[PDB]
RNA sequence: AUAUUUGUUACAAUACACAUUUUUUGGCACCCAAAAUAGGACGGGAAGAGACUUUUAAAGUGAGACGUCGCGACCCUCGCAGGAGUCGUUCUUGACUUUUUGGUCGCUUGAUGUUUCUCUCUUCCCGUUC
C-alpha cells in the first residue's frame, strides 16, 4: 500500500511539498495520507494509497519522474503505515 | 430569612406574596384591569403593550404592543414606529415599566 | 410560575425569534428548552436597515451572519436562510409569534 | 447540502461537524463531543474563522467574496456564555 | 459535565487560553476547579494587540475563559464513552 | 369575574352613537353583531388593528374618528359576504345589494 | 454511465480527505472510473457539501463545465480526463488547486477557455497535455495564467513571472 | 488571612472613610463612610460625594449596588 | 450599623431618587414596595436625566444607587 | 461553593488586572469564594513606572466581578 | 419430533428544578458623512502625472508601530521507521515507563491583518447592468 520515496527537493517547503504529492499521486489512485509523519524531507515521504493496485502503478510509473529538479525514486516500504 | 430553608408551599406563597403586595404589583393591577403600560428596554426602544401575561423574572406576554425607535446620525433624527400584533418578551432587557392613567 | 412553559406549547408554529444584536430569525419553532433555548428548523435570518443616510448596521451581526455558511452569494441585502439554528437561551430579546393562536386557551 | 432530522436536539447530534457562533463574531467549526447543562461544548477538530474588518465593509449591502481568516485549535473547549448559535455543517463519518 | 471534567484531565499538560479580553495565555495547566478558573505555570502571554511577554504563574478567572486549547490526545479519553 | 347573580349596566352603543346618528349607529352596530360571529379571531385583529386606538374606561367600544370604523365595517361585511357566499357559492360579482341587505337581515 | 444525482447520492463521503477541508466526495459508484462521458451535469445534488476536493480522475469528462455555485470547493483533482476547454464562470471566487494531468486540452483552447483573470487558483498542473509541448508553453501558460503559484509542479520563477509580465505589457 | 468582607467590617467600625471605583463605564466615583453591607457587597455610604473622573456634589446617606462595585480604597 | 435591607425598610413611603447607572437619570418618587433583590415601586416620580410619573417599577440591575 | 486556591499566593506582591485599562499590584491579604481579593499597599501601574504610578490605600479590597487575571511577581 | 412473545432488574435518554460578582432573565445602546438619470454606471489589472517621502537635478505611492504563515540562502543536516518498549495473555489486546524537523538569517520593498493621525485625475484592457 504504502511507497516511501528518495531523493527529492528538500529546498521546498513541507506543506506545499506534501500537496504536490497530492496532486501526483490522484491519477493512480485515492491518496490515503497527504504527507509522512516523519516529515524529515529531502526525499523521505510516505505516499499511503487506498488500492495496492493503485500504488503499483505509481511505482511503475513515476519511478525516475521529474519533481522540482531531481528525480524521484519510488519503492515498495518495508513496513506497513499506521493508518493501513 | 433566606429560601433555601422553606419547603415547596411557602414557596408557593412566597410567590403570591411578592406579586399580590410588592413591586410587581404594578405589572399584577395592570394586567387584570386592562390598563396598557410604557415598558422601556435596555436597546432604549420604548413598547406601548398590554400585559396578557407576567412571570418572575419580568418576561411577560403582551398583546397589540406598539413599538416606538428612534435613530440619529451626526444629530440627524428620525422617529420610526412598528406594529406587532403578538408579542412575548423576555424580562432582562427591560428596565423602567410604568402603569399608564 | 415560569412563563417559558408557555413557549413549550407553542411547538411547530411559524415565529420571529428577535435577538440581542438585531438579528431577526423567522422560522417554524420546534422544542424550547427550560432555559429558553430555541431550535428551529426552516430559518431566514437577517439584520433590518436602519436607513438614516445609510447608517452602519451591527458590525458583528453581520460577521456572525456571513459566517453560518448560510448566506448565499448573489444576495442584494443582508440575509441568511437556512436549515436546524438552535439559539442559546439568552440571546433572545423578543419573540413575535403568529396572531393565529388564542392566548387564553395556552396561557392557562 | 445537509437536512438535519426535523427534530433533533443537540444530544441527538454527536459527532456531527458543527459551525459554532459566539458573541464576538467568530466561529468554530468543528465534530461535536460532548456538551453540558449551560451548554458549553467539546470540540475535536475545531477552525475559528473570523471576518475582516474590510470584509465586513464588503458585506454591506450594495457575488461576494470575503477572505476569512481562520486559524486551526484541535480539541477545544468551549463556554456557555459565550456561544450565540449552532448550525450544522456535515453528517459524521 | 464532560467538559469540565476534560479540563481535570488536561492538568500537567501544555494548554492555550483565549480570554474575553482578547488575550492568549499559552502554558502548563498546574490547578482548575469547576468553576473553570485555571492556574497555568510558566506561560507566554500574547496581548490582545500582539505584545508577547512571558510570566511564571498566572491566575485567571473561569467567567472571562473563552476558549481552552486542550492537548489533542485527549479526544480518545475514556470520559467519552 | 361574577360568582353571584346581579343586575350591571353597560353601552353598547360607546363612542360611535355619540358620533353618528341614531338610525345608523344601530345599522353599524349590527353589522358588527353579525360580523363578530365571522370574525372569529380576526375581530381583535381589526378592531386593535389600528394599535393608536384605545377603549375608554367608561365605554366598550374602541374610541376612534369613525373613519377606519367605516373601513372595519366594509372588510367585516366583505368577511360576511364570503362566509354567508362560500356555504351557498356564489360570486363576489354576483352579490347584490339586495342579496348584501339578505346577508345582513335575511 | 451518465452522471445524474442518484450516483452522486449514492457515492462514499464518508472518508474525508485530512490534508484539507472535509468531504471528499467521489461522485457515482465510484468517480475513480465512474466513466462520465458527458460534461458534469446534475452538480446541483451535490450542494456545495464541502478546501473542499471533489476527485474525478479515472473518468471520460470532455468539459470542464456545467458546475453549480460551490462556495466550498477548493481542490479540483481531474487525472485521466479527455478535457478540452474548461470556460466557465460558476468556479471563479471559489477553488485553490487544479490538477488536469493525462488530459487533451489544447495549448491554445486551455489559454482561450479562462480569458485570463486579475487572481485566480494556486495551483495548477497542465502535465501530459498536448499544449505543454508547444513552443513557448511556459511562457504562454504563464501570461494567460496571469497570476499563478505553480506550473507543472515548477513554480513560475518569480524572473520568469516579471519577464511573463513584461510580455503581457 | 483577612477575608475580604472581614475587612469591610473593619470599615463599618472604624469609621475610616473611603474612596471606591465604579465600573468604567459610568465615569464617577463615590467616597464616604461605609456603614454597613450585606452579603451581595452592596453598602450603604453615609455623607457620600460623587466626583467625576473635586466640584462633586454631595449626596447624603445613599444605598449603592454591588453589581458597580471595583474598588472600595480608603 | 444599618444595612441595606432595613435601610429600604426605613425609606419605604418617603421621598427617594434612583440613580440608574446608564445616562446618569435619576428618578425621584415616593417609594411603594421593595423584592427580596431590591425591585423598586415609586408613585408620583419624575425623571431627571423634567417630566412627571404616575407611578413606576424599577428593574434590580438597572439602578446605580438609591437615595433619600 | 468551592473556595478558589490562592493558598500559596497569599503575602506575596501580585499584579493583577482591574477591567480592560487597568493594573493594580499589591500585597495579597485575603480572598473568599467570589475570588474578592483584598490587598494592601496598593499601587495603580501606569504607562511611566515612576511617575503615573500613584498608591490608593493602606488596605484595598476588589470585587471578583472585576479580575481578569492574577499573576504573582514572586517565589 | 412442534428464534419469537410476556414479566422483573440495571445502564444510556428525552418531558416537570435556580433573576443577586464563575456560564441561561443581559454594562444595554451611539462614532458621523457618500449615486440619481432618461451612450451610461460599477468592479478588477496595468501605465502616466500631481501631491507626498529620500540623497546632493535624480529615483518608486499617505505615514508610523505587533504579529501571521511565506520568496532567496555563501548554512546545518542521511538518509525507510503520533507512535515505541515491558509484563500479562494466546496468534494481536490490556497495565506501566521515553519522550517535533525544521534549528536560523535576509526580503534589493514576501505577501498580509490590527491600531492612531490628515486630506485625486488621465489612457488602455477584461467582466456585470440597462
Amino acid at each position: 500500500n504504502t511507497l516511501y520515496v528518495s531523493q527529492l527537493n528538500e529546498k521546498i517547503n513541507m506543506q506545499r511539498l506534501r500537496v504536490n504529492l497530492f496532486l501526483l499521486f490522484a491519477t493512480f489512485g485515492e491518496v490515503l495520507k497527504v504527507s509522512m509523519n516523519f516529515k524529515k524531507q529531502r526525499g523521505q515521504a510516505f505516499i499511503t494509497m487506498r488500492t495496492i493496485d493503485q500504488a503499483s502503478l505509481a511505482q511503475i510509473s513515476l519511478n525516475g519522474e521529474r519533481f522540482f529538479g531531481k528525480p524521484l525514486k519510488v519503492e515498495f516500504s518495508k513496513s506497513e503505515t499506521k493508518t493501513l | 430569612r433566606p429560601k433555601h430553608e422553606l419547603s415547596r408551599a411557602e414557596l408557593e406563597e412566597l410567590e403570591e406574596f411578592e406579586f399580590k403586595h410588592g413591586p410587581m404589583s404594578l405589572i399584577n393591577d395592570a394586567m387584570v384591569t386592562r390598563t396598557p403600560v410604557i415598558i422601556s428596554l435596555r436597546n432604549n426602544h420604548k413598547i406601548i403593550a398590554r400585559v396578557k401575561a407576567f412571570d418572575r423574572h419580568c418576561n411577560m406576554v403582551l398583546e397589540n404592543v406598539k413599538e416606538l425607535w428612534t435613530e440619529k446620525k451626526g444629530k440627524n433624527v428620525i422617529n420610526r414606529e412598528r406594529f406587532i400584533s403578538k408579542l412575548f418578551l423576555r424580562g432582562d432587557s427591560v428596565i423602567v415599566v410604568l402603569k399608564t392613567p | 410560575m415560569k412563563l417559558v412553559n408557555f413557549l413549550k406549547k407553542l411547538r411547530n408554529e411559524q415565529v420571529t425569534i428577535e435577538l440581542k444584536n438585531g438579528t431577526t430569525v423567522w422560522g417554524t419553532l420546534q422544542s424550547v428548552s427550560p432555559q429558553m433555548n430555541a431550535i428551529l428548523t426552516d430559518v431566514k435570518l437577517t439584520l433590518p436597515q436602519p436607513r438614516l443616510n445609510k447608517l452602519n448596521s451591527n458590525g458583528i451581526a453581520m460577521a456572525s451572519l456571513y459566517l453560518t455558511g448560510g448566506q448565499q452569494p448573489t444576495a442584494s441585502d443582508n440575509i441568511a436562510s437556512l436549515q436546524y439554528i438552535n439559539i442559546r437561551g439568552n440571546t433572545i430579546r423578543q419573540i413575535i409569534l403568529p396572531d393565529s393562536l388564542n392566548l387564553d386557551s395556552l396561557l392557562v | 447540502k445537509i437536512q438535519v432530522a426535523h427534530s433533533s436536539r443537540l444530544a441527538n447530534l454527536i459527532d456531527y461537524k458543527l459551525r459554532v457562533l459566539t458573541q464576538d463574531g467568530r466561529v468554530y467549526i468543528g465534530q461535536l463531543m460532548a456538551f453540558d447543562k449551560h451548554m458549553n461544548l467539546v470540540l475535536n477538530e475545531c477552525i475559528e474563522e473570523r471576518v475582516p474588518k474590510t470584509q465586513l465593509d464588503k458585506l454591506r449591502p450594495r457575488t461576494l467574496n470575503i477572505k476569512v481568516e481562520k486559524r486551526v485549535l484541535g480539541l477545544t473547549i468551549l463556554r456557555g456564555e459565550q456561544i450565540l448559535s449552532t448550525v450544522v455543517e456535515d453528517k459524521p463519518l | 459535565g464532560i467538559p469540565v471534567k476534560l479540563l481535570n484531565e488536561a492538568q500537567g499538560h501544555i494548554v492555550s487560553l483565549e480570554l474575553t479580553t482578547g488575550a492568549t495565555y499559552r502554558g502548563k495547566l498546574v490547578e482548575s476547579e469547576d468553576s473553570m478558573n485555571v492556574q497555568l505555570r510558566d506561560v507566554i502571554a500574547t496581548e490582545p494587540q500582539g505584545a508577547v511577554t512571558h510570566m511564571d504563574q498566572i491566575f485567571v478567572r473561569g467567567s472571562q475563559i473563552k476558549f481552552i486549547v486542550v492537548p489533542d490526545l485527549l479526544k480518545n479519553a475514556p470520559l467519552f464513552k | 369575574k361574577a360568582t353571584e347573580p346581579q343586575m350591571v349596566l353597560f353601552n353598547i352603543y360607546d363612542d360611535w352613537l355619540d358620533r353618528i346618528s341614531s338610525y345608523t349607529a344601530f345599522s353599524r352596530l349590527t353589522l358588527l353583531l353579525r360580523a363578530l360571529k365571522t370574525n372569529e379571531e380576526s375581530a381583535k385583529m381589526i378592531l386593535l388593528s389600528d394599535p393608536t386606538i384605545t377603549i375608554k374606561s367608561y365605554h366598550l367600544w374602541p374610541s376612534f374618528t369613525d373613519e377606519q370604523w367605516i373601513t372595519i365595517e366594509s372588510q367585516m361585511r366583505d368577511l360576511i359576504l364570503t362566509e354567508y357566499g362560500r356555504k351557498y357559492n356564489v360570486n363576489i360579482s354576483a352579490l347584490t345589494q339586495t342579496e348584501i341587505k339578505d346577508i345582513i337581515l335575511g | 454511465m451518465k452522471f445524474t444525482p442518484s450516483i452522486v447520492i449514492d457515492a462514499p463521503q464518508y472518508y474525508v480527505d485530512h490534508f484539507n477541508g472535509k468531504y471528499n466526495v467521489d461522485k457515482c459508484v465510484i468517480l475513480r472510473d465512474l466513466q462520465l462521458e458527458t460534461d458534469s451535469e446534475s452538480m446541483p445534488s451535490s450542494l456545495k457539501h464541502l478546501t473542499h476536493i471533489l476527485d474525478l480522475t479515472n473518468n471520460d469528462l470532455i468539459m470542464i463545465p456545467d458546475l453549480s455555485r460551490r462556495d466550498d470547493i477548493h481542490t479540483l483533482l481531474l487525472g485521466r480526463n479527455n478535457i478540452v476547454e474548461v470556460d466557465g464562470r460558476l468556479l471563479p471566487m471559489n477553488v485553490q488547486n487544479l490538477t488536469l494531468s493525462n488530459n487533451s486540452i489544447r495549448r491554445f483552447e486551455d489559454l482561450q477557455r479562462l480569458r485570463r483573470a486579475p487572481r485566480t487558483l494556486k495551483n495548477l498542473t497542465l502535465i501530459g497535455n498536448q499544449v505543454c509541448h508547444l513552443a513557448n508553453y511556459r511562457e504562454h501558460v504563464l501570461r494567460l495564467v496571469p497570476h499563478l503559484e505553480t506550473l507543472d509542479f515548477q513554480n513560475v520563477t518569480a524572473e520568469e513571472r516579471k519577464s511573463a509580465m513584461s510580455f503581457p505589457r | 488571612m483577612v477575608p475580604p468582607i472581614n475587612c469591610i467590617f473593619n470599615f463599618l467600625q472604624q469609621q475610616t472613610p473611603v474612596t471606591i471605583w465604579l465600573f468604567e463605564q459610568i465615569g464617577i466615583r463615590i467616597k464616604g463612610k461605609i456603614v454597613g453591607f450585606d452579603e451581595f457587597m452592596n453598602v450603604v455610604i453615609d455623607e457620600a460625594v460623587e466626583i467625576p473622573v473635586e466640584k462633586g456634589t454631595p449626596l447624603g446617606k445613599i444605598l449603592l449596588k454591588g453589581d458597580n462595585i471595583t474598588l472600595i480604597t480608603s | 450599623p444599618v444595612n441595606p435591607k432595613p435601610f429600604l425598610k426605613g425609606l419605604v413611603n418617603h421621598r427617594v431618587g434612583v440613580k440608574l447607572k446608564f445616562n446618569s437619570t435619576e428618578y425621584r418618587g415616593t417609594l411603594v414596595s421593595t423584592d427580596n433583590y431590591f425591585n423598586l415601586q415609586l408613585n408620583e416620580a419624575e425623571e431627571f436625566v423634567h417630566g412627571t410619573l404616575g407611578e413606576i417599577f424599577i428593574r434590580c440591575n438597572n439602578v446605580l444607587y438609591i437615595r433619600e | 461553593v468551592s473556595t478558589p486556591e490562592l493558598k500559596k499566593y497569599m503575602d506575596k506582591k501580585i499584579l493583577l488586572n482591574i477591567n480592560g485599562s487597568r493594573k493594580v499590584a499589591g500585597i495579597l491579604r485575603g480572598y473568599d469564594i467570589f475570588l474578592n481579593v483584598v490587598l494592601d499597599d496598593a499601587m495603580e501601574i501606569n504607562g511611566e513606572d515612576p511617575a503615573n504610578n500613584h498608591q490608593l490605600g493602606l488596605q484595598t479590597v476588589i470585587r471578583g466581578n472585576s479580575i481578569i487575571s492574577l499573576e504573582a511577581l514572586d517565589a
